[PDB]
């Protein structure tokens, strides 16, 4: 067996195998503790793997969120890093509540950080809103959508449906039989 | 505002900083000439009054080689965020 | 050992011919072939006596030794895409020879190449030669201006040219050139600021340009 | 009239900054040599004397003042 | 066999694996531990394994953000620094946003940095945006852009769509047959 | 044997192989670790090797990026290096990004500077971009120049289409066969 | 056999033994290691390698760049200082990328150094560029300064193609054959 | 009246370091003695009076500044 990865997390190993298993590569996952999780694959199996890696960019990075770049844990704050932490804790309470929703399987949202200029001098510019979901098969989005931009319009203090995106998608068909080992 | 906070953060800084040098190379030479007497007086520090006075002035006159740059660099930054 | 064992895997990247002048003669395509068989000669790989040549090397060399004996002989170029038998092409208006003359000029080239079995002398039209040019200048749509001498035709193609002209323009010219050569046809690229932008001016048989208000610029 | 004094207020504390970061470090200089007693405005004050010359003060004062009003090119 | 690199980490040893596959090069791939991986060839191959690392200059660099320029460790910084930051983590989490559609195998992204001006006694510029796109094969790119171009306009508080650039690419051919080892 | 070259690093010597390959010199690597790589041809070769040395100027320097001259381990920085370091990750970023389109295999880029003055109670002025890139062979070189002018245009505040220069090349014939070793 | 020069580092010996060789002068590299490199010749060529030596003011004394009077690595800087290191590594980047364009081999760029006056009150000045570069053999020097030309104008926010001089030379003949020893 | 008082402050700057020696000297010589618990103002005050005084600054500054206007002869 060769190996492909070490030292890897457990969100990080268990994503490449379910790539890897799509494309009917059989993977073996072992743990070594302290170490991490170790991919291993047959030599016949060897080059594609190689290939999907590169194709996908595996492994994956860990998910920025604004909040890290203004740690609480800090000396100093300007009133830019407050506002900046505000603002990217909204954004993770909504992105939980619409996961609630009947049907929803995963969702992101985004907001206009009109923080980037002060306003001081100025008035406010109004909010922008951009939402991405998934859905189960057999869901009629369009009638889904409105909805969505129902529940969003009110969140905020001045916002027109105009200025609010979202965008729908289905889940791909499940990978449920086993892929084939090599002879 | 950010502007104020930022200024005068930075100026609490530039003191912690500026004064911060002196007064540890004081305190190293002040324990280490304290510690060696424990092997040999050392008169050839503190015994040549004229020395030791000439020292203090040299001293002042080098450091302000290193400083007043920093301070320019800072009054700059400042006049300019107070106009522009 | 042959020399054809000693030039590497790839066979037919080069051709050997033998010369009268009992010298092995071989033949690259370009510089880096040149350079890549020049090594296993002045490493003395080979015991007997080699030489390399090419098209460009050979065509100087050839118009080097007609400036002294035919000093007026209008001509464009030898090719030698089957270099047992050269094609010489000559301009069809500006000589005037016999066919013995002819005949005799072959022959002393002949001399001046024993690798080569015989020389193929083609008359060739100016005016055709300067046409292709033309019209290859207009299907790229590139801004041009002809002006033309007794000898020789120019073309003067400046001004503030883009990117994709400049790219255009240079590909075009060195396709035509390895055909014709340099000789009877010039092209002259020269890019220029532009004088023009952002300002108002009049254009016709009177035109000024407003450098400012107030201030008007009458080239001429 | 109000918001100018305000405005001009402002500008002030800025000026001062620099200083006061001056005033502080000598006297915390001055102990570190021990010399405790001398009061350490009569070195201050020439420090300061030099750094405005330095920095040109009068210059860059005069000339921004004006760009908050005037436009120039 | 001949030593092509030495201390190499694993992010760098199987792009320099995928690339010489492609290309018809067998290669090995050691691990040392502490030292790294090492890649190497048989001599037949060397000659190329040589050229083809020049051309395409391998081992690729680390990835570069914005954000390493202005390390939030500092105790004081200046608001264009915080700015600097915030622009530099928006960027990051958008193209965290397109791999999620359906579709996408990676993207980048790029955001006007206005910030080269603090803007001071002058009104702020409006936002362009640049990003790029990889596409499995069989997708009406065409059809596709209008989504993106969407989903981007409402992410910033002025953006108009003639402002937003988007290139779209198909992945290449699936490289699945292992090389030939030497005779 | 002769010694040419010694103490190299990694990626100098492989440069250096290349060239000598390409010139149809065999040449030899080899490793003494804490003291590099060193080089080493035959005696019939040694003048030609000299030769080609002298004439590339080889080995090849370190590269060069702006950032360097302004180092983060400051007390104070002015505004211009603040803008400097800006400007010189923008660059980078901005190459690694061209990297991934189609077809090509690198590229350089180049911006104007405005940042050696601070604008000091001065109008900004507007931004030029360079860039220049190889291609692989086959490739309608006229019709992707306008991809890349597109993909500029959108990355910064202000940018017209006749202040972006770019160009474009094809690469050279692969060296796959191996130099031939002296009688 | 008589000693020419003692001491030498490897760049300065690789240069005098090119320039011998190419007058028909065997000569000799000796490694003393600590005591760097010496070079030795025959008694029947002492005199002409004298004569040579002088004639080239050999050994070449190193490559001298602007930044080297204005050492980054300080306690302080000033403004002048600072604008130097900064268009000092401008120079530098753009001959490294100069060197990539097809067929150029190496080339030199100088530009105006208007820092020279603080550009503090006193309005800044148009920019200045120069360029030296050698190509291989059989290229179209004519059809060439264009694009340099283009790709110069570009990089600086205001430059004229009037002030831009660029001259351009052909590599010389190859020294392939080695010199004949003394009889 | 900008430039005339930037050269009243670079000339005064000069003026004001030999006061400064004169008062290092007076207390680093009252530490030396151990003479602690005195302010050395009292002392050094004085001592820059007659000083200067015996030395007629007053005269020299006089011409000076009036040698940058005219030639008195
Ligand atoms: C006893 C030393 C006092 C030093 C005072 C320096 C001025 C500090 C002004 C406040 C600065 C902090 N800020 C703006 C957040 O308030």
């Amino acid at each position: 067996d060769k190996d492909l990865l070490k030292g890897l997390d457990q969100e990080q190993a268990n994503e490449v195998i379910a790539v890897l298993q799509m494309h009917n590569i059989e993977a073996n996952k072992i743990d070594s503790g302290k170490l991490g999780y170790s991919i291993t694959v047959a030599e016949p199996d060897f080059t594609a793997a190689v290939y999907w890696i590169k194709t996908y960019q595996l492994p994956p990075r860990p998910r920025v969120e604004i909040a890290q770049m203004f740690p609480a844990d800090s000396l100093v704050s300007s009133p830019r890093a407050e506002k900046a932490r505000l603002y990217s804790a909204i954004e993770q309470r909504l992105e939980q509540s619409l996961q609630t929703m009947e049907g929803v399987l995963s969702a992101r949202v985004h907001i206009s950080y009109d923080i980037d200029a002060g306003e001081n001098g100025r008035p406010p510019k109004p909010v922008h809103l951009s939402a991405l979901a998934v859905y189960e098969r057999g869901s009629p989005l369009a009638h889904q959508i409105s909805d969505i931009k129902r529940f969003l319009k009110n969140s905020f203090a001045d916002v027109d449906y105009d200025n609010i995106s979202v965008v729908l998608s289905e889940r791909s068909d499940a990978q449920l039989q086993a892929p084939g080992t090599p002879v | 505002m950010d502007d104020l906070v930022f200024a005068g953060n930075k100026a609490l800084y530039l003191v912690l900083i500026l004064s911060g040098w002196p007064t540890i190379v004081a305190t190293i030479i002040g324990l280490l000439v304290g510690l060696f007497q424990t092997v040999t007086q050392l008169q050839e520090q503190t015994l040549p009054f004229g020395i030791k006075l000439l020292g203090v002035c040299l001293c002042l006159f080098l450091l302000s080689g290193w400083y007043g740059e920093v301070l320019l660099s800072y009054g700059r930054q400042v006049i300019f965020l107070a106009l522009a | 050992a042959e020399l054809d064992s000693l030039l590497g895997q790839e066979k037919e990247r080069f051709q050997v011919l033998p010369g009268r002048d009992k010298m092995l003669y071989v033949a690259a395509q370009n510089e880096r072939d040149t350079l890549w068989a020049r090594q296993v000669l002045a490493r003395g790989d080979y015991d007997k006596n080699a030489r390399v040549i090419n098209e460009n090397e050979e065509n100087k060399r050839i118009s080097i030794w007609l400036d002294t004996y035919y000093p007026q002989l209008a001509y464009y170029r030898i090719h030698f895409d089957e270099p047992r038998k050269p094609v010489f092409w000559l301009s069809r208006q500006r000589n005037t020879m016999s066919k013995k003359e002819l005949e005799v000029l072959s022959q002393k080239l002949r001399a001046l190449m024993p690798y080569a079995d015989s020389v193929n002398i083609t008359l060739m039209d100016d005016v055709t030669a300067a046409g292709q040019a033309e019209a290859g200048l207009k299907q790229q749509a590139l801004p041009y201006s002809r002006r033309n001498h007794k000898g020789g035709v120019t073309f003067v193609i400046q001004g503030a040219l883009d990117d994709v002209e400049i790219l255009r323009a240079r590909q075009f010219v060195d396709s035509y050139y390895r055909t014709w050569g340099g000789r009877y046809v010039q092209f002259a690229i020269e890019l220029k600021d532009d004088w023009l932008k952002g300002r108002s001016f009049q254009y016709g048989a009177e035109g000024y340009i407003k450098m400012s208000p107030g201030h008007w610029y009458f080239p001429s | 009239a109000l918001s100018e004094i305000k405005s001009a207020f402002k500008i002030g504390f800025y000026l001062y900054l620099p200083f006061v970061v001056v005033d502080l470090v000598v006297s915390s200089v001055l102990l570190a040599l021990g010399m405790m007693m001398m009061s350490p405005v009569t070195i201050s004050t020439p420090i300061k004397l030099v750094l405005f010359v330095a920095l040109d003060g009068w210059t860059l004062l005069s000339k921004g003042l004006i760009l908050q009003y005037m436009d120039i090119a």
